[PDB]
């Protein structure tokens, strides 16, 4: 059965043509008697062979790219994937059942795009850039593609800016700079959302008093998550005014594997326009570990031979190629920056598993959760020893960085005496000093959800508790003592701690001076 | 024009299928697609039976219609070798990513050959002295030898690569190469701008008096570029120590996405997959690449490889396999790393092939197995240590886990690159003085310092001053009342005085977003192609 011994047979080799011109001229009228049981030749549209799982196997598009949106004619939209010598696979962004065999399958003519720009902001996306808040089409904006390569070595710079987080946690121990990636990885029900939050109303809350261009657009991507919650977290956005700033691209728990692994892309895509266009992003994907789930849903439907606990392989490949595209520009692209927050879910704190440790190896730190410390009412519950972001260090506020250094110390010794005593029966009473101040900072660290602080009023306040001024409240006063110490000290020192960016001897005096003439009300 | 010149067949992914009318191309030359947004490589992989190449693409395939022209190179990916390519930044196929021109080549070689002969092997082994007390101790390097760093995602193998970079690649008279294989660009442009300013790395008519070639092929890369970069990075690498003859230092950052991207292309290239999910060819892919990184009878590459390990898990194959190909392994453990001991090294499972007594002399070689029997008997202690506590065990136990905390302690160091993140100054240790400081920790001579004396310090004198700074503060706590500097007229203005030199910044409340924007208007229909390719509003059926 060769091939050179086929090709041998395209000359024609009979010499004898008493068949060729009998049905020569019957072949017409047969045609012609079975016409309307003939579907219509497909070459450069595409009909469908078959379609199961969110997999369409498309017969016909003969010029259709890779990675190239497609269209059927129920109006639902897909993504030609492997192009093969007979077929196209396409995997179908929402829900399969309006795809039949036989479906005319139309081209777009575009690689997998979504709608960038200004005006799609304050707006709540789905997956793929269609908007369902109801308040209309994306007005002011322009189609850009979803899988465009992140930035290169020569077209990036150091982090320097501070992006501040307002959660006193994070900005006071795990500083964020403003092209970084930070990992908020926890377990169930650990705050992983709520840091994410706090983040972005404090965007909107700092947003009011730059000039214009160190302002941070947000884009919060809701993957895999209820659309109740979502549903919410656009209710309380919209309650604290933080969505003129906020984009909100959600693919939810009902929606189809392809809408929610494509979701992160085209929530980057989005914030890109502020990344490429000299302004900030901060953009937040929303359980990561959710859109590696629906990526192996997608890989395994395929037939994909499956890997580390069933995951494909180019797992990584995934989160890499997605969170690469969060950087710091250079000063001839514009000095644009995109922030990433990518979220992970644990189950029981092991952090040790596949997509946890694949994430961990892209980002530039993370910010641990613990169940146990969460338990305690300590919240948000920062594993303070094993969460790190150094490259945001040496990027943060100069006034908390003084401050926030004796802060990292005493919390070291207080958790290497706590680990000391496993056990209450031997008091050292030199120990006990640093038992109490650590149990003072942990109880000033904490702060309570939707209500960031300033980074003024969080370097005040790190500054009253690694200091004095606040032995006399015993552990359980220093919310309220804090409280204190941020409304009677007088508001003009934190003006001069915010234009100046440092404490000067000149301000550090009237902090000593101001901090002694509050009230504890612990006493 | 017909002939040697192919058509793309089908695009899977990264793999696409090049169909050749007549005259199909070797296995591993490269294809260059026509009519491509970006240059598109495409290295032949197989031979798939009927006139179809199927190849690898070096960049994202991605618009690749399933006609386009392909045209044949009759060659390899061959890139740009020489003493041009330094202080310069290449990708995986040779061009340069820096903007700094194009690239004076003195050859353009082939990035795929075999690996030296059994004749041409040196067999020679010599102490390279890393200023790391661990390293130095327990696990020397050798001077031409392959290093392996194995990591477990945060465990700190780019820290003690780059530590190793600042203490050894000055010390070092010869060229360096520093090959990125599917890492984070942000490092890869740290290291760009901090071995410019080291001078490592001199930019413009300088370029000639640079020691460094960067060979870059990071994560977010397609699977093709980074199966391809580490090659690349060995080529660049193996002309040194070939035709020019000199001394190599390969850094190699993650070796393990070599491997890991030859798995995501080698399901598409239609083979049974191995155990956990890997390829079937990982320990003979890896063996080629791993038998050309040697020194020779002409030459010399001292190889230093950062190696992830999947979830912490050392018998992955990826880590199971690389183990074999190294002399000296440095294990980087998770749990070293929680107890704050930096760098994370695995004291009990870091080996050397240079942990010889005939190699290092009889008292390095004495104290490092003393240092690994105290710690291998506190590891035997830990689980009654956890359960029964201190107070259970015998004298020489309480001896053994005293010196064994203080060994464990004194490992620790600080790094000259951890110094800015950090704090503390970094130490560079000579081996002399590790060597004599463990044993004097062996022997019983600092039984009266504590524990955390012997955290985070250079020599064995720093943890005697270590003592003294916190034996003197044990009394120093309070005490600073008043005399202050934070008084209200020696240094001050009123704090209304302060307000007053406070500068008015400009608030516009416009947002500037809609500045230099082109709007495409969006259509109230999904505009389609028809069957002419004309942009048609979709039809109303289903
Ligand atoms: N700083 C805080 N102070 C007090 N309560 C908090 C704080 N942060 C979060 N919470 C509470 O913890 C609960 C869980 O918060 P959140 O939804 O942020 O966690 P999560 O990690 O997203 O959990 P899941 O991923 O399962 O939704 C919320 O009901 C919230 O009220
Ligand atoms: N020698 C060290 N000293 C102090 N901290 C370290 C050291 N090595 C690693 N770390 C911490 O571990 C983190 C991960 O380091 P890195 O080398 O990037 O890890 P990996 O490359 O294994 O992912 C760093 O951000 C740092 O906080
Ligand atoms: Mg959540
Ligand atoms: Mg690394």
């Amino acid at each position: 059965a060769d091939a050179k011994a086929l090709d041998e047979l395209r000359k024609p080799k009979f010499s004898s043509k008493y068949l060729i011109q009998h049905v020569s001229q019957k072949l017409i009228p047969a045609v012609k008697e079975w016409e309307k049981s003939y579907q219509p030749p497909v070459i450069h549209l595409g009909r469908v062979l078959s379609v199961g799982d969110g997999i369409a196997r498309v017969y016909g598009l003969k010029s259709v790219q890779a990675g190239e949106l497609v269209c059927f004619d129920s109006g639902v939209k897909g993504m030609a994937l492997n192009l093969q010598a007979d077929h196209v696979g396409v995997v179908v962004f929402g829900n399969d059942s309006v795809i039949h065999q036989g479906d005319l399958v139309y081209r777009t003519g575009q690689i997998v795009n979504v709608p960038i720009g200004p005006g799609t902001l304050g707006r709540v996306t789905d997956g793929l850039g269609q908007p369902i808040d109801g308040k209309g089409p994306l007005t002011n904006v322009r189609s850009s593609l979803v899988e465009v390569k992140a930035p290169g070595i020569i077209a990036r710079q150091s982090v320097r800016e501070p992006l501040f987080t307002g959660v006193k946690a994070v900005d006071a121990l795990v500083p964020i700079g403003r092209g970084q990636r930070e990992l908020i990885i926890g377990d169930r029900q650990t705050g992983k959302t709520a840091v994410a939050i706090d983040a972005i109303i404090h965007q909107k809350n700092c947003n009011e008093q730059v000039p214009k261009a160190q302002r941070v657009y947000c884009v919060y991507v809701a993957v895999g998550q209820k659309r109740s919650t979502v549903a919410q977290l656009v209710k309380l956005f919209t309650q604290t005014g933080a969505m003129r700033y906020t984009i909100m691209v959600s693919a939810t728990a009902s929606d189809a594997a392809p809408l929610q692994f494509l979701a992160p892309y085209s929530g980057c895509a989005m914030a890109e326009y502020f990344r490429d266009t000299g302004k900030h992003g901060l953009i937040i994907y929303d359980d990561l570990s959710k859109q590696s789930v629906a990526y192996r849903q997608m890989s395994l439907l395929l037939r994909r031979p499956p890997g580390r606990e069933a995951f494909p392989g180019d797992v990584f490949y995934l989160h890499s190629r997605l969170l690469e595209r969060a950087a710091k520009l250079s000063k001839e692209l514009g000095g644009g920056s995109l922030t990433a927050f990518p979220v992970i879910e644990t189950q029981a704190g092991d952090v040790s598993a596949y997509i946890a440790t694949n994430v961990i190896s892209i980002t530039d730190g993370q910010i641990f959760l613990e169940t146990e410390l969460f338990y305690k009412g300590i919240r948000p519950a920062l594993n303070v020893g094993l969460s790190v972001s150094r490259v945001g260090s040496a990027a943060q506020f100069p006034g908390m960085k003084q401050v926030a250094g004796t802060l990292k110390l005493e919390l070291a010794q207080y958790r290497e005496v706590a680990a000391f005593a496993q056990f209450g029966s031997d008091l050292d009473a030199a120990t006990q000093y640093v038992l109490e101040r650590g149990a003072r900072l942990t109880e000033m660290l904490k702060q309570k959800q939707f209500a960031p602080i300033p980074i003024e009023r969080q370097t005040v306040a790190v500054y009253a508790a690694t200091k004095g001024f606040l032995d006399k409240v015993r552990v359980q006063d220093i919310v309220a003592a804090e409280e204190a110490v941020i409304s009677q000290v007088n508001p003009a020192v934190f003006k001069i701690l915010k234009a100046n960016g440092k404490i000067t001897p000149a301000l550090d005096a009237h902090l000593k001076a101001e901090l002694r003439k509050v009230k504890l009300p612990g006493a | 024009p017909a002939i040697d010149a192919g058509y793309v067949s089908q695009v899977i992914g990264p793999v696409v299928d090049v169909r050749f009318d007549g005259e199909l191309p070797s296995i591993l030359s490269s294809l260059e697609v026509e009519g491509h947004s970006v240059r598109l490589v495409l290295e032949v992989a197989q031979h798939m039976g009927d006139n179809t190449v199927r190849c690898i693409a070096m960049d994202s395939t991605d618009g690749l219609v399933r006609g386009q022209k392909v045209v044949d190179t009759g060659s390899p990916i061959k890139v740009p070798v020489g003493r041009g390519t330094l202080g310069r930044i290449m990708n995986v196929i040779g061009e340069p990513v820096d903007e700094q021109g194009p690239i004076d080549a003195a050859d353009i070689w082939s990035i795929h050959r075999e690996a030296p002969e059994f004749t041409e092997q040196s067999t020679e082994q010599e102490i390279l002295v890393t200023g790391i007390k661990v390293v130095d101790l327990l696990a020397p390097y050798q001077r031409g030898g392959k290093i392996g760093l194995f990591g477990g995602a945060g465990v700190g193998k780019t820290v003690l690569i780059m530590e190793l970079i600042n203490n050894v690649a000055k010390a070092h008279g010869g060229f360096s190469v520093f090959a990125g294989v599917g890492e984070r660009t942000r490092e890869g442009n740290d290291l760009y701008r901090e071995m410019i300013e080291s001078g490592v790395i001199k930019l413009g008519a300088e370029r000639g008096n640079s020691k460094c070639t960067l060979v870059y092929g990071q994560m977010n890369e397609p699977p093709g570029a980074r199966a391809r970069v580490a090659l690349t990075g060995l080529t660049v690498a193996e002309y040194f120590r070939d035709i020019e003859g000199q001394d190599v230092l390969l850094f190699v950052d993650n070796i393990f996405r070599f491997t890991q991207a030859n798995s995501e292309v080698s399901a598409l290239l239609g083979r049974i997959p191995s155990a956990v999910g890997y390829q079937p060819t990982l320990a003979t892919d890896l063996g080629g690449l791993q038998e050309r990184i040697t020194t020779t009878t002409k030459g010399s590459i001292t190889s230093v490889q950062a190696v992830y390990v999947p979830a912490d898990d050392l018998t992955d194959p990826a880590p199971a396999t690389t183990f074999a190909h190294l002399d000296a392994t440095t294990v980087l453990s998770r749990s070293i790393a929680e107890l704050g001991i930096y760098p994370a090294v695995d004291p009990l499972d870091s080996t050397s092939r240079m942990l010889n007594p005939n190699v290092i002399g009889a008292e390095h070689y004495n104290v490092a197995r003393g240092v690994q029997k105290v710690l291998q008997d506190y590891k035997n202690l830990q689980d009654i240590i956890a359960i029964l506590g201190m107070d259970e065990l015998s004298e020489e136990d309480k001896l053994t886990v005293a010196r064994a905390r203080k060994i464990q302690r004194f490992l620790s160091q600080p790094f000259q690159v951890a110094e800015v993140f950090t704090g503390t100054p970094g130490k560079y240790v000579d081996l002399a003085d590790t060597i004599s400081g463990f044993q004097g920790v062996l022997t019983g001579k600092y039984d009266d310092l504590p524990e955390m004396a012997f955290y985070m310090v250079g020599d064995i004198k720093e943890v005697k001053e270590k003592a003294d700074k916190m034996a003197k503060d044990i009394a120093s706590r309070k005490e600073a009342d008043n005399k202050k500097v934070s008084e209200e007229l020696k240094d001050i203005p009123s704090l209304d005085k302060l307000v007053s030199e406070i500068k008015e910044v400009v608030i516009e409340e416009d947002d500037g977003l809609e500045e230099d924007f082109k709007a495409e208007a969006l259509s109230s229909e999904t505009v389609v192609l028809n069957e002419e390719g004309k942009s048609v509003p979709l039809p109303k059926k289903n």
